[PDB]
C-alpha cells in the first residue's frame, strides 16, 4: 500500500545503460 | 534578490520578468555542495540549490548551434502550444478520457528541424511556443557523449549511495523558449536538476500541501499535474489553494536544485530571458521498509487506492461514484 | 392485508400494530416450499416467505415455559435497553471509539433469570426491555436436542447444496418482548428465519439502496448498522434517506423468511403481540469466483477498502480524512 | 478486494458442529 511507482513527466539506451555502455 | 553576475556585469534578471501569483513564498537555500547543511537537506529529502557540484559542467558551453552539429540525427520529441502551459499529459491514458483535448501536440523531429522551427517562429512575430524535452540517448553524437561522460558522476553516484536509491532512470534534456511553463506536478522520482544556458524560476510545495493543490485523477491523463489554473484559480473547486505556500528560487547556469520525490514543482522560463536549457537526473526512490506516516507515504497510500478501485471495477470512470458512495453521510 | 387464521379465529393481527415510518414499501412473496417461483428468487438471492418448510416444525410447541424446563443451564446473552431500539454493536470494537456510548447493556444469565427479569418487569408495570439472542450450542437439554434434530434438515440441506452456500455457522435463538426493534441493517451470511411464536413484521432493501441507508464505518461498533433513526430521520445528513424503497412482510409461526446476504433488514415486533420467538439459520455465501458488477460486490469493495486504510493508516480514526482527502476537488 | 468475510449481528458447539455431534 505504501509501496510506490516510478513515474515521472516524460515515457517510459538511457540512464544508468546509457552512461555504462558509453 | 537577484544575484551579482561576476565581472559587474550586472543583475542575472529582475522581478518583472516573474509571472505574478497568489501566494506567498520562502527561498530555497543556496549553499556550496561542501556545505554540512546542504547534505542535511537532501538526507531529509528538502529542497537546496547546489551552486557548485559541477555536476554538467562539460555542458555549460552548450547552445543550439553546437547541439544542432553534435548531437546526432536521432528524433526529439517537441511540443507545440498556443499557451504559455505545457501541461503534461500521458497518451496511454487517453482512452479512457475521450473528452481531454490536449492544448498542446507532441511531434517527432530532427534537433535541426526543431531549430528552424524556433527560428521560422521568431522570423515571423508568431505567437505559437515550443518546448523540447527529450531523454539522451544512444543516438547522441561524439561530442555530446564526451561531454556527458565529464558530467561529474563521482559527486552524485556518492548522492545515489549515501541516500540509499535505486538507479538513474533518465536524464531529460529540456529546451524551451522564454516564459515557457510547465505547470506544477509531482514525479514519482528524486530528481537533480541541473541548469545549463538561460534562468528558471522554479516554485515548489511539500507532499503536504496535497490538499491545497488538488492532482487530477490517477486514470486521468494528466495524474500527478494539479488541476488549478496558477494564473486563474477557482477557489470554488479548489478552495484550499488558497492556502498553498511555496518554496522559490531562480536558477541559473551551474546551478543544480534537488527536487525531491513527491515535491510539487512548477517551472518557469524567465519572461525575456531567452531560451532555456536544463538536464535531469531521474534516481527511483530507496526501498519502502513506522508511525507516524510522512505526507509521501499518505499520497502513495491515495494512489494504490484509486489503482485497485479502477482495476476492480473495471472502468475508471467509475472510481468516483463510489469513492462518493463511501464517503457521503459516513465520513464526511 | 392481514392473512385469517385457520379456524375463523380472526385476523392474525392489524394495522394499528404496526409502527409508522417515512418510506413505502411492497410485498414480498409468499410461497409455498414447492412453487418454483420460490425457488427462483432464492437462486437469484431475493427475498421470499416459504409459509409450508416445515423448518422448525417441532419447535413450534416452544414457550418460556417449556424452554425454562429444558434449555439447560447454559449462558443466555440479554440486552437491557430503555428505548424499543435494540442497536447491534461490537464489542471488540469499543476501544478505537471511546466516545460511543450503547443504548443497550449485555448481560449474561441463566434462563430462568431470564423469565423471572421479564416476570418482575411485566408486574412492576416497568418501562424496562428485553430482548435474549444466543446462539443455540452443546448445553441445551435433552428435550431441546430432540426438537432441534426434528427440524427439516432435508430441505434445508437442499437448499445449501442448490445454492453453493458455505457452512452452516449457528442458529440464534431469539426472543423479545412486544415492540421490540432491530434496527435496519445487513449480515454478510444468507439467513433463513424461522418465526415460531408471535409475529414480527420484516423490512427488507436490496444491497443498491446501500447509498440511502449510509451504514457507520466499517470500523466503529456498529457497523453494517444503518446511522438513521428510522423513528426521526435527519434529512440533512441523510438526504437519500428519502429515496428508500423497502420490501416488507409480517411472519408468523411456521413461515420462513429469506433474507439474502447483504440484504438490508429492519425487523420489529408487533406492539401488543406478546413476547416473540424466532431461531435463524446463518450460512456463509458461496465462494468469489463477470461484468457488470452486482450491488453486493461493489458493498464487499467498499469494506476492503475501509480496513485496509485502517491497517495501513495504523489508526482507523485516519481513514476519513484520507477519503476526504482522496475526493476533495478530485472526484466530488 | 470482491472477496467477504461472514460478520453478523451476533459474535463468533454449534451450526454444523452442533448437528453433527449430536
Ligand atoms: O524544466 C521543466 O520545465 C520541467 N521539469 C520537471 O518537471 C522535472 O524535471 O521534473
Ligand atoms: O429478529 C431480529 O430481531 C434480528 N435478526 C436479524 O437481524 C437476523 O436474524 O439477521
Ligand atoms: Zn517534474
Ligand atoms: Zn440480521
Amino acid at each position: 500500500l505504501t509501496s510506490y511507482d516510478c513515474e515521472v513527466n516524460a515515457p517510459i539506451l538511457q540512464g544508468e545503460e546509457l552512461l555504462r555502455a558509453l | 534578490e537577484p544575484r551579482e553576475e561576476a565581472g559587474a556585469l550586472g543583475p542575472a534578471w529582475d522581478e518583472s520578468q516573474l509571472r505574478s501569483y497568489s501566494f506567498p513564498t520562502r527561498p530555497i537555500p543556496r549553499l556550496s555542495q561542501s556545505d554540512p547543511r546542504a547534505e542535511e537537506l537532501i538526507e531529509n529529502e528538502e529542497p537546496v540549490v547546489l551552486t557548485d557540484t559541477n555536476l554538467v559542467y562539460p555542458a555549460l558551453k552548450w547552445d543550439l548551434e553546437y547541439l544542432q552539429e553534435n548531437i546526432g540525427n536521432g528524433d526529439f520529441s517537441v511540443y507545440s502550444a498556443s499557451t504559455h502551459k505545457f501541461l503534461y499529459y500521458d497518451e496511454k491514458k487517453m482512452a479512457n478520457f475521450q473528452n481531454f483535448k490536449p492544448r498542446s501536440n507532441r511531434e517527432e523531429m530532427k534537433f535541426h528541424e526543431f531549430v528552424e522551427k524556433l527560428q521560422d517562429i521568431q522570423q515571423r512575430g508568431g505567437e505559437e511556443r515550443l518546448y523540447l524535452q527529450q531523454t539522451l540517448n544512444d543516438t547522441v553524437g561524439r561530442k555530446i557523449v564526451m561531454d556527458f561522460l565529464g558530467f561529474n558522476w563521482n559527486w552524485i553516484n556518492k548522492q545515489q549511495g549515501k541516500r540509499g536509491w535505486g538507479q538513474l532512470t533518465s536524464n531529460l534534456l529540456l529546451i524551451g523558449m522564454e516564459g515557457n511553463v510547465t505547470p506544477a506536478h509531482y514525479d514519482e522520482q528524486q530528481n537533480f536538476f541541473a541548469q545549463i544556458k538561460g534562468y528558471k524560476r522554479c516554485i515548489l510545495f511539500p507532499p503536504d500541501q496535497f490538499e491545497c493543490l488538488y492532482p487530477y485523477p490517477v486514470h486521468h491523463p494528466c495524474d500527478r499535474q494539479s488541476q488549478v489554473d496558477f494564473d486563474n484559480p477557482d477557489y470554488e473547486r479548489f478552495p484550499n489553494f488558497q492556502n498553498v505556500v511555496g518554496y522559490e528560487t531562480v536558477v541559473g547556469p551551474g546551478d543544480v536544485l534537488y527536487i525531491p520525490m513527491y515535491w510539487w514543482h512548477h517551472i518557469e522560463s524567465l519572461l525575456n530571458g531567452g531560451i532555456t536549457i536544463t538536464v535531469n537526473f531521474w534516481y527511483k526512490g530507496a526501498p519502502t521498509p513506522e508511525y507516524p506516516l510522512k505526507a509521501h507515504q499518505k499520497v502513495a497510500i491515495m494512489r494504490n487506492i484509486e489503482k485497485m478501485l479502477g482495476e476492480a471495477l473495471g472502468n475508471p470512470q467509475e472510481v468516483g461514484p463510489l469513492l462518493n458512495t463511501m464517503i457521503k453521510g459516513r465520513y464526511n
